[PDB]
């Protein structure tokens, strides 16, 4: 490897995820289609699960975007259920540290997910099983 | 508990 490389994909994924983030809550703002999370959360998830670029991801606070593409969208609605099932994959996959829990927010997520009685059965589950997998790291 | 996971009111508004 160039030694740069790993920062640098990593930064791109950041700001990558931001872009889609925002451009998907604009359209659906303005009540348009917003499918940028939809298209995109397979190729970036495969990235996101990259052994090599964990560290770097999480240092650069990764988990601020993943928390904001699996947050409601701005009609109140949720994002569309592979979201939600590749990104609760993705974080069980990802070794998070406590702090990193703390600072992203991530958790609370993550913890409405668990207990959203409108959510599917098999989301709710993998969802339960990250805060109780989060809470033995915790103590 | 709650610093990491919230009280879980944080989302309710979506129901
Ligand atoms: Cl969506």
């Amino acid at each position: 490897m160039d030694p740069g490389t790993v920062l640098e994909i990593s930064r791109s994924l950041k700001k990558r995820m931001q872009d889609i983030l925002k451009k998907d809550n604009a359209n659906n703002l303005e009540g348009r289609p917003a499918t940028g999370k939809i298209e995109n959360v397979e190729e970036i998830s495969d990235i996101l699960m990259s052994k090599a670029l964990q560290e770097s991801l999480l240092d650069e606070g990764i988990l601020d975007e993943i928390k904001g593409w699996l947050e409601p969208l701005p009609d109140k609605s949720m994002p569309n259920i592979k979201i939600r099932k590749r990104l609760l994959d993705v974080l069980k996959t990802m070794k998070i540290h406590k702090e990193h829990l703390v600072t992203s927010g991530v958790g609370k997520i993550v913890y409405f997910y668990s207990i959203n009685p409108k959510e599917s059965k098999e989301v709710r589950a993998s969802a339960k099983a990250l805060v109780q997998k989060w809470t033995n790291e915790v103590f | 508990f709650f610093e990491i996971f919230g009280t879980g009111e944080e989302y309710r508004y979506v129901l």
